[PDB]
């Protein structure tokens, strides 16, 4: 019985990795061997965001490409104008342990959580005048990681509990609940149709959700160690991890495979945040050097570094238009890049 | 209830080990068209004129 | 302001209220007491909030200075991956049972209790987070040792311990076991304190402890120390 | 949301009185607030404004020197001191709140008015009246006598509506933006100097006096206003 | 019978080849110590210890000029050199002592207190200003008079420092040495007192509690030990490394109804250049990383 089973499962394993292997024809780095590389990649920081007294610790960009909301552990949770850097909101958090935080599509909410095991949803447009707490979804039993908003009036957030949930905010109560993790859930991305998701967990590994059957379609490995970040390639097909083995990868949804190796051999510490360029030929990620390396996605080489951050970089975050990148670390300042 | 959790072990390889899978090469050609036919929309791999540049 | 519109002045006018709030939510934030609650299960966790679910936060003033005491045990999830929020608290309060010394864990009926007691203590020690973070070390239930002390030995959880079975000496051997799990003696202080659940002056001596702290902290950061 | 005027009535000519608004149902301290008068010419006139903090106040220039604006946030109360009151003051008195934010809207909710009775940029609607069917489609037009269009992007021209016995409504913010609550019915247009409201269908609420103010700089003036009948 | 400053007549040659030597030295290290320390703090950064070593590098800015005037018998400097020379090194010499005294009082408030800008914006102009109103009589009143100096049998130019009221010179140096030197070396003493006081308390608060291993009072005993020297070196230094001037200008200023000789006019060189030599121990005795 229990053992039948466990001998069966071994066997889908073994067919699994045969299925990958009889696919691998070739390798990425043997097709973009002929490509004119993209030089050297030069950025210098235009603008300074000041006024956290503490860690920031999440970043999250509007659709508009002009409004940023950041969360730190001073308990607030700020939304800045960035071109002015103009300060248009600061909200008091009722737990000051704030971990994660997003900005809705819409631009009518934002939504924040951490070691309470709670996702907080603001309103921020009301007759009144002020931001106002419109939410408070409970029902996870660890601390909320990642939160991402979807366009239905439903979020999806993940927890330490190793289990990822999809809420109706109206409603209040969870909708759909993924589970098959065995480790903490680090991060999520959503897909840019809003119909998959991937999330990345402490036990070295990727799935892919659908989160309208909650069913996982794929499983993703590769990673030595706990995976702190996930973000999908542009077009919807690939998407790439960042672990503690200072090793970033690319990763195919049709090819179920891993492409792309990103690591060199002076880099030994663990990367916190990864993000595309708007055309997915620069991938950013953010380490605890206190740097950031802007990667050659096809060709896997170094094509710059942003510094100027006396702490560890904790949130990384690229426009829509694909004009900045947002960096957050902990010595509480904001940094927008060009 | 390891044996139950043993039967979603193997139904979930049940709906991973039989899915359609494509060529590594065909996907590296598909990244490489999606990069190169927008590659000139990508204000960070081809630095913005500073007339344009939202910020200074 | 000479190029910016009526609107865009209100709105940096806006922005400097922000920044005033800020800064004075900001002191008030400052002279607030962190400290963080650490022990190991049925370890008089209890007792020592009463004297004095996600993360549990307390709060309470004793002679006009405010404390400020969180409660991470209710957490089930690596430790490693939020600890580092905690980087920055004035002290961590531990609390370690007297009475488990001859206790053996529900998990494994092998495990001492006491053992995974200093396991968890050396973990918080010499971690990377708290290198110049002091620890309240509160040694729960002597009232509950004293008297079973003279059946159960030491040497059922410490068999190299040679002296006699009574309170004096084997309240000193843990007590000496506990602050020898310390490498960065120069940099970490270690008070330790024999309590019981009778037990008043719990809240003074946590008020002593600090006021140390923050006098060496205050020395060091005015380069004096 | 709540604004009430109070403290009107007679004054003889050379005396003092004061104005006070009570507001509830908002945060009182995060907006900035306006005085705007209604002579029995039913032309709108902008009398003072004081800021959120009390740092910045500003006055037009016929009450500079006679009136003093003030606030007391404990009690989210609004005051006018009139001082030397003249034949010229007698007007309607509408107490306007405003917040100023990326993306705000400056002049939504207006207050209910306080009769008193005593014993620059220049907005232009040529057009006093214009005869109106419902159902029909109306064009409104203002022209400003310096382009609106300021150097970041916003243009900043604001419409609002009047009711027979209301206070004045906010319908659309810089130029075309629509207020909440407004029905999609209404459009704003333009470019520099000239803008352009349009109504595709006209109802039974739609009849009053349609003015068109400009926000580029203090003091902030008002067009004519176009009026609408039945 | 008017005490020169700066000029000698002087064994020859030798001791100019020695105070030639001694002075920039002092010069040399003093400033390398002092910018070092300076630009090292420009990366740990307090405030009022950044113009410390400010007023250490404008007090030995003067050594070349001392020297100069003491490499001849007379000055050929100019009548505008003798207004500056003093008020260059006097001025100096005050924020200096009152930048201590000021360092005193606010570790002692922030160790009492146990925990600002708009403060120390208005300290460093009260400690400036204090010293630009006191040593304004060392600018005005010094004259290039030739006094046929005794030992050169020729007129011999010296920017002497002509007083032509007594009671004007007797009020005005009272006040001086009272309120530059005694008045911060109270504050120091005090301050320095205060806070081995309250490290004593507390430490008498953690021993009543029984919160204290046998083996670790060792480490509380070398703690405090190494307090106890620090703060005491502090207070000390102040005292013995700028008394000697004070002492010298009291007996200056007594120097004109005594007639015992009281002073050398070879002495006020020395120790002058003595008080030089505090700007190589300033950035050493307020900056302590080992
Ligand atoms: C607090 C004093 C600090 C000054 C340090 C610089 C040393 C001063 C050297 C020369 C200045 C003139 C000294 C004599 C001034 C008083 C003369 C007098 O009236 O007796």
């Amino acid at each position: 019985e229990l053992d039948q089973l466990r001998q069966e499962a071994e066997q889908l394993k073994n067919q699994i990795r045969d299925a990958r292997k009889a696919c691998a024809d070739a390798t990425l780095s043997q097709i973009t061997n002929n490509i004119d590389p993209v030089g050297r990649i030069q950025m210098r920081t235009r603008r300074t965001l000041r006024g956290h007294l503490a860690k920031i610790y999440a970043m999250h960009w509007g659709t508009d490409s002009r409004l940023l909301v950041s969360a730190s552990q001073d308990g607030k949770l700020i939304i800045w104008d960035s071109y002015t850097t103009n300060k248009v909101h600061a909200i008091p958090l009722r737990s000051s342990w704030v971990m994660t935080c997003a900005y809705a599509p819409s631009g009518n909410y934002v939504a924040c959580g951490g070691l309470d095991n709670i996702c907080s949803i603001y309103n921020l447009k009301t007759r009144e005048g002020n931001v106002r707490v419109s939410r408070e979804l409970a029902g996870h039993t660890g601390y909320l990681s990642c939160c991402r908003f979807l366009d239905d009036n439903q979020i999806v957030t993940s927890s330490g509990d190793t289990t990822c949930a999809l809420w109706d905010i109206e409603t209040g109560q969870q909708t759909t609940t993924f589970t098959g993790h065995t480790g903490d859930v680090m991060s999520l991305s959503l897909a840019p149709d809003t119909r998959l998701f991937v999330s990345g967990a402490c036990d070295a590994s990727a799935k892919l959700w659908d989160v309208r059957e909650g069913m996982c379609r794929q499983t993703f490995t590769g990673h030595e160690s706990d995976i702190n970040a996930i973000c999908f390639f542009p077009n919807g097909n690939a998407f790439a991890t960042g672990s503690d083995d200072a090793t970033c990868r690319l990763f195919d949804l049709r090819a179920d495979q891993e492409l792309m190796t990103y690591s060199h051999d002076n880099i030994i510490c663990g990367i916190t945040s990864v993000s595309f360029s708007k055309s997915g030929r620069l991938l950013l990620a953010g380490y605890d050097d206190f740097n950031c390396n802007v990667w050659d996605a096809l060709k896997a080489d170094r094509a710059g570094v942003l510094a100027g951050h006396d702490n560890r970089v904790s949130c990384l975050g690229v426009t829509d238009d694909g004009m900045a990148v947002a960096t957050g670390s902990w010595d509480s300042f904001l940094k927008i890049w060009n | 209830a390891s044996i139950a959790q043993a039967r979603k072990l193997v139904e979930q390889l049940k709906m991973e080990a039989n899915i359609d899978r494509i060529k590594v090469s065909k996907a590296a050609a598909d990244l490489m068209a999606y990069c190169e036919a927008h590659a000139k929309e990508d204000p960070l791999l081809t630095p913005v004129p500073a007339s344009e540049n939202p910020f200074r | 302001g000479c190029t910016l519109s009526a609107e865009d002045k209100a709105a940096v006018e806006r922005s400097k209220m922000i920044d005033r709030n800020l800064r004075e939510d900001g002191e008030k934030a400052a002279r607030e007491v962190k400290l963080l609650l650490l022990g190991a299960g049925e370890s008089g966790k209890s007792t020592i909030v009463k004297q004095m679910t996600g993360i549990v936060e307390t709060h309470f003033t004793f002679k006009d200075l405010h404390f400020k005491m969180f409660d991470v045990g209710g957490q089930r999830s690596e430790r490693k991956k939020w600890i580092h929020c905690f980087e920055g608290v004035t002290a961590i309060i531990f609390c370690v049972a007297l009475s488990d010394y001859d206790l053996v864990l529900a998990e494994d009926e092998e495990m001492n209790r006491m053992h995974e007691s200093m396991k968890l203590f050396d973990s918080i020690c010499n971690n990377k987070w708290f290198t110049d973070t002091s620890i309240i070390l509160f040694l729960n239930k002597k009232d509950l040792f004293e008297e079973k002390i003279k059946k159960s030995p030491l040497t059922i959880c410490y068999p190299e311990y040679a002296g006699s079975n009574t309170y004096e000496e084997a309240a000193a051997y843990i007590q000496c076991q506990f602050e020898d799990l310390n490498k960065r003696k120069d940099t970490k202080e270690i008070y330790t304190h024999f309590t019981c659940a009778t037990d008043t002056k719990n809240v003074q001596f946590v008020f002593d402890a600090v006021t140390d702290v923050i006098i060496k902290n205050n020395l060091k950061d005015c380069g004096l120390f | 949301v709540q604004l009430v005027e109070s403290g009107g009535g007679l004054v003889q000519p050379g005396g003092s009185r004061k104005l006070s608004c009570s507001a509830s149902g908002f945060a009182f301290s995060s907006f900035g607030m306006h005085w705007v008068r209604q002579a029995p010419e039913k032309g709108l006139e902008w009398v003072a404004y004081i800021s959120s903090g009390s740092g910045t106040i500003y006055y037009a220039d016929t009450v500079k020197g006679r009136f003093t604006i003030s606030r007391d946030d404990p009690k989210n109360t609004l005051f006018l001191q009139m001082t030397s009151l003249r034949s010229e003051d007698t007007a309607m008195y509408y107490c306007v709140r405003s917040i100023y934010y990326y993306g705000s809207s400056p002049f939504d909710f207006w207050g209910q008015g306080t009769t008193l009775t005593v014993s620059d940029i220049v907005m232009t609607q040529a057009t006093s009246s214009v005869p109106v069917t419902p159902g029909e489609s109306v064009s409104i037009s203002c022209r400003s006598s310096k382009s609106l269009l300021h150097s970041n992007g916003n243009t900043y021209l604001y419409w609002f509506l009047q009711r027979p016995g209301q206070s004045p409504q906010l319908l659309i913010y810089r130029m075309s933006n629509l207020a909440s609550g407004v029905p999609d019915r209404f459009s704003g247009s333009g470019s520099g100097t000239a803008f352009t409201l349009t109504i595709s269908r006209l109802e039974a609420e739609d009849v009053g006096v349609y003015y068109c103010m400009q926000h580029l700089e203090y003091p902030l003036t008002f067009g004519a206003g176009t009026k609408l009948e039945l | 019978t008017r005490f020169p400053f700066f000029s000698d007549v002087k064994h020859r040659l030798v001791l100019a080849a020695v105070e030639t030597t001694v002075l920039v030295l002092i010069f040399a290290v003093s400033l390398l110590g002092n910018v070092c320390a300076l630009v090292l703090v420009a990366r740990r950064r307090a405030c009022l210890v950044l113009n410390l070593f400010c007023a250490d590098l404008l007090f030995i800015s003067a050594i070349p000029l001392v020297l100069a005037v003491r490499w001849t018998e007379a000055w050929l400097l100019g009548p505008v050199a003798c207004h500056l020379l003093f008020y260059v090194m006097t001025l100096s010499g005050s924020v200096t002592i009152l930048t201590l005294a000021a360092v005193s009082l606010e570790r002692m408030v922030c160790i009492v207190h146990l925990q600002g800008r708009r403060a120390r914006a208005v300290l460093l102009a009260l400690i400036w200003g204090y010293s630009a109103v006191a040593a304004l009589p060392l600018c005005v009143f010094f004259r290039v008079v030739p006094q046929r100096l005794p030992g050169a049998d020729q007129e011999i130019s010296i920017c002497t420092l002509i007083w032509p009221t007594i009671p004007g010179e007797i009020s005005w140096d009272v006040s001086f040495v009272t309120l530059n030197f005694l008045v911060p070396g109270l504050v120091i003493v005090i301050s320095y007192s205060k806070i081995l006081q309250i490290t004593k308390a507390s430490r008498k608060r953690l021993t009543v509690s029984l919160a204290y291993s046998e083996s670790h009072q060792i480490r509380v005993s070398q703690q405090d030990f190494r307090l106890f020297r620090t703060l005491f070196l502090l207070m000390v230094s102040f005292f013995i490394m700028w008394s000697p001037i004070i002492i010298t200008i009291l007996l200056i200023l007594i120097q004109n109804f005594k007639q015992d000789l009281v002073i050398w006019p070879s002495l006020f060189f020395w120790v002058v250049a003595f008080t030089f030599a505090n700007s190589a121990l300033n950035p050493i005795l307020y900056n302590m990383t080992l």
